[PDB]
RNA sequence: UAAUAUUUAAAAUCAAAUAUAUAUAUAUUUGUUAAUAGAUAAUAUACGGAUCUUAAUAAUAAGAAUUAUUUAAUUCCUUGGAAUAUUAUAUUUUAAAAUAUAAAUACUGAAUAUCUAAAUAUUAUUAUUACUAAUAAUAAUAAUAUGGUAAUAGAACAUUUAAUGAUAAUAUAUAUUAGUUAUUAAUUAAUAUAUGUAUUAAUUAAAUAGAGAA
RNA sequence: AGGUAAAUAAUCUAAAGGGAAACAGCCCAGAUUAAGAUAUAAAGUUCCUAAUAAAUAAUAAGUGAAAUAAAUAUUAAAAU
RNA sequence: AGUAUGAAAAUGAUUAUUUUAUAAGCAAUCAUGAAUAUAUUAUAUUAUAUUAAUGAUGUACCUUUUGUAUAAUGGGUCAGC
């Protein structure tokens, strides 16, 4: 006889089609407040139109809220990261702005030396066996 | 006292590596000779291939260049005995003699002739 | 002709008037490389630092520009946009 | 060279190299490089023109960079974000001022899409 | 991806089998060989975070080779806490007591990495003076080396 | 060739090698003993320890882990080539023989160098953005530099007070936990407690302005 | 004398890293932050412990194997 | 030595998770199984958090010194000054 245990299928984003991962971007900001003077620019300047241009699978909100300003960002995996970029320029927004744009949404984690490659897929060859090796041992 | 442990004698292993590096000193010596006469030959008016390719080599004429391509000077490492490759020349040893090793900075300093008969 | 010097062992432990003189040759870090028009004074400068030091004839020289170039690694990927 | 086996196959690794690194892949691997692309975008799509070795259970085609015609691997990249922070504390025996070195380096996620015989 | 898949044989482990009589390295050499297996160094799914070593019979230890005058020499100490109790053992001495087996076990100690394992990899290896033993049957043992 | 009395030498001599005219001569370079005893004290043997010196009969198999001189299979010619040998593999042929291929780049080894990215500063080239634009901000490319006590120099943050000052219980302040930003700080979410609500953002001015060291 | 006084050079002082078993001053090498592919330094490559294979001699004492103990005696070996 | 409030710490008892009765040293860091907890994108062959299997590395801090793990100085811990 031969019963089957119910499993589920795993995503793996680029191999058929690629979903990109960032979503939404939330560009925070408040009129009065110094701090959110470099965004409130930033906000003024056509930068965000081409940034929009450039990238239509992403959406920008704009809100107004009294606190720093910030730029929260909502990732495909259900993470969201959030940047408060108080007291920066420009320039410096719209680095912070392409970082969130470049990441996926993964939670961040410390690597070992030279753990590279993430597999779900069985070894092609096998793991090794003392039997069935080569070189028998002594 | 306080124990500087370093043994008298040196390993096989250390033994190479000081053959190594006389072979590397008296390698750089001969290309400096080679890129001079090379040099010459230019002045002279002739191609690098021709001149690489030429007989008479001319030798070098500044005194330093000239005394470290003389083998009574400066010997090379084919050339030189193993018991100056290993041993130097100490006024105040028993033997007259101390493992080169012994000496201060010996991987840097270069010191082939120890005297005629010590 | 041009000899490509390059520093293979540090000044650290070595005398003064050395680590002047290897300041002189434009040598400034191990592993560092120059390359120097050969005339008879350079010759005799690289002669004094021999034991610290590693020459090869060269035909031309580098510059720095260049010899960077030649070190980059290849990056074993074409990327194309879309 | 016969590369039917290889083709014959449906389980099939690769060993790219990408600046020397050697990573072994199968398709739908996920490649964590440990540096920040410049040349690539996200969604980007790189064709791995550096493959030391292809390989199945039995057999394995090898070579210095291997005809860019004999196989087809293509890696799309997936993200650009920086491993976690951390704050080595660098100080020394009887002193008390400390130096803070931070470090959160930067990574490329890569996802190998294609891989398969030409 | 290659470590992935079933590893149950990698981490299983073999039993090894050694005549003294039929082996002609000498016994320090021995030692050392066993050592390596005890410790799982053979196998190259070892990882320093793990026991993962295999079984080793040693038989007819008698035959062991042991060079110059050292088994009239070669002197085995033992100290207990208390001053004035040094005991100092002849190899010979030693080996008619409890055996040559006992002498090849000291030296795979010494050879043991010195740590928490140590102690269970000493006592996987399994040492007999003379041929016979209880472990004959488990050895390792493959089909088709069956013609003799 | 036995016995005989010294010496432990490449100075001389001989041999070999390199450089000068060159089958010779000249000059330089290298090549000449080993064991044992003598030997030795007090917590415990004391190469760091295990231990290491090999052997037919037999191992698809060990043969110093010491001392001396070397090599990176061995030999020749001038990094190379050739031959020889060895090992491994493949194919054919009758466990052998033939053919072809590969290996001969020993390896480990640092926070050294390179590569691979990131930061800062300077020098020299750029690109984008905005009306000392010969500027600033950000991003590139090449280069050089970035251990540090006493010490010098430059730049920031926390806390509290004064000047200016929107806002709001969906707000705020403080706390805990989990995130986020190259992170003594701030911010996000959830939670708990206040409070009809900031001396709040920011720029100045100042300080009873930062504590494991009395 | 791990003494003392000066001279020259280095290192330590103020220098982390690798080696020297452990180690201020020895041997290599100067840590902006990572990463770990390639060269490597001094040191090493039976195991502990990262990495090894050869060649020619000598040694039989465990001499020796990272800290060489003298006169002298005995035995052998070469050279004249 | 005002009145409210008080999940500030040191300190005590207790319960839960986990590790621990063949193992030896600044009690951490790095590697690395296993167990448990939480998570309204764990789709999982998931992610974080907790935890002394096991392995490697690792002479507290200050002061003063030519030089300190020192068996040299100083500190019982925490809060405030
Ligand atoms: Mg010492
Ligand atoms: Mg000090
Ligand atoms: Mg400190
Ligand atoms: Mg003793
Ligand atoms: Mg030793
Ligand atoms: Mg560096
Ligand atoms: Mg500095
Ligand atoms: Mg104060
Ligand atoms: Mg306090
Ligand atoms: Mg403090
Ligand atoms: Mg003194
Ligand atoms: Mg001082
Ligand atoms: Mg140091
Ligand atoms: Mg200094
Ligand atoms: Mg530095
Ligand atoms: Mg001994
Ligand atoms: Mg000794
Ligand atoms: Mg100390
Ligand atoms: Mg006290």
């Amino acid at each position: 006889v031969v019963k089957a245990i119910a499993r589920n299928s795993i995503g793996r984003n680029g191999v058929g089609a690629f979903v990109f991962p960032c979503r939404k971007i939330t560009l925070q900001f408040c009129n009065w407040g110094g701090s959110s003077e470099g965004m409130r620019k930033f906000l003024t300047s056509k930068r965000l139109d081409k940034w929009g241009q450039e990238f239509p699978w992403i959406q920008f909100e704009v809100m107004r809220k009294s606190g720093h300003p910030l730029l929260r960002a909502e990732y495909t995996n259900g993470r969201e990261k959030v940047i408060c970029v108080r007291n920066l320029n420009i320039d410096n927004v719209e680095n912070k702005l392409k970082l969130l744009k470049d990441s996926d949404g993964d939670i961040l984690r410390r690597r070992t030396k030279n753990d590279n490659v993430e597999s779900l897929n069985s070894s092609v060859r096998g793991i090794w066996s003392p039997l069935h090796a080569a070189k028998r041992h002594r | 006292g306080l124990l500087w442990k370093i043994p008298w004698r040196m390993s096989t292993h250390q033994k190479t590596r000081q053959r190594e590096r006389l072979r590397n000193v008296d390698q750089v010596i001969k290309q400096l000779t080679l890129g001079l006469h090379v040099q010459r030959c230019q002045d002279k008016g002739l191609t690098y291939q021709e001149a690489m390719e030429s007989k008479k080599k001319y030798k070098p004429r500044s005194k330093s260049l000239r005394l470290l391509n003389k083998p009574s000077v400066f010997p090379k490492e084919n050339q030189m005995s193993s018991k100056d490759k290993y041993w130097t020349f100490d006024k105040k040893a028993v033997g007259y003699r101390k493992g080169i090793h012994k000496v201060p900075k010996w991987t840097k300093i270069s010191i082939r002739k120890a005297p005629k008969f010590f | 002709v041009f000899y490509k010097v390059t520093l293979s062992r540090s000044l650290i432990g070595v005398p003064h008037t050395t680590k002047s003189i290897v300041k002189s040759l434009g040598l400034g870090k191990r592993g560092s490389i120059v390359y120097k028009k050969v005339n008879p004074a350079i010759a005799g400068s690289l002669a004094k630092v021999k034991e610290l030091v590693k020459v090869e004839v060269t035909e031309h020289e580098l510059t720095p520009s260049q010899q960077r170039e030649l070190r980059k690694s290849n990056p074993g990927f074409i990327v194309e946009k879309r | 060279t016969d590369t039917t086996p290889l083709k014959l196959s449906n389980e099939l690794y690769a060993i790219f190299k990408i600046h020397n690194r050697p990573y072994l892949v199968t398709e739908g691997d996920r490649v964590i490089l440990p540096f920040k692309l410049k040349q690539a975008e996200v969604g980007d799509i790189l064709n791995m023109t550096d493959v030391t070795t292809l390989g199945s259970r039995n057999y394995k085609l090898v070579g210095h960079p291997i005809n860019t015609s004999l196989y087809t691997l293509k890696a799309t990249v997936v993200g650009k974000t920086k491993r976690a922070f951390q704050t080595r504390e660098v100080t020394k025996r009887r002193n008390r001022r400390v130096r803070h070195a931070k470090s959160k380096g930067d990574l490329t996620i890569l996802r190998i899409s294609e891989l398969s015989m030409n | 991806s290659q470590k992935i898949g079933h590893s149950g044989l990698a981490f299983a482990r073999l039993w090894h089998h050694v005549d003294v009589a039929r082996d002609k390295r000498t016994l320090g050499r021995l030692a050392s060989a066993i050592a390596i297996t005890l410790i799982g160094r053979h196998k190259p799914v070892y990882h320093p975070s793990q026991d993962c070593g295999d079984y080793v019979v040693v038989t007819n230890c008698q035959k062991i080779r042991v060079t110059g005058k050292k088994f009239e020499q070669k002197t085995y100490w033992s100290h207990s806490g208390r001053p004035g109790q040094l005991k100092l053992q002849t190899m010979n001495k030693v080996v008619a007591d409890k055996g040559f087996g006992e002498i090849l076990k000291k030296a795979v100690s010494g050879m043991l990495p010195k740590n928490k394992l140590r102690k269970q990899r000493l006592d996987r290896l399994k040492v007999f003076d003379g041929s016979e033993n209880p472990y004959k049957q488990n050895i390792t043992a493959f089909a088709h080396e069956q013609s003799s």
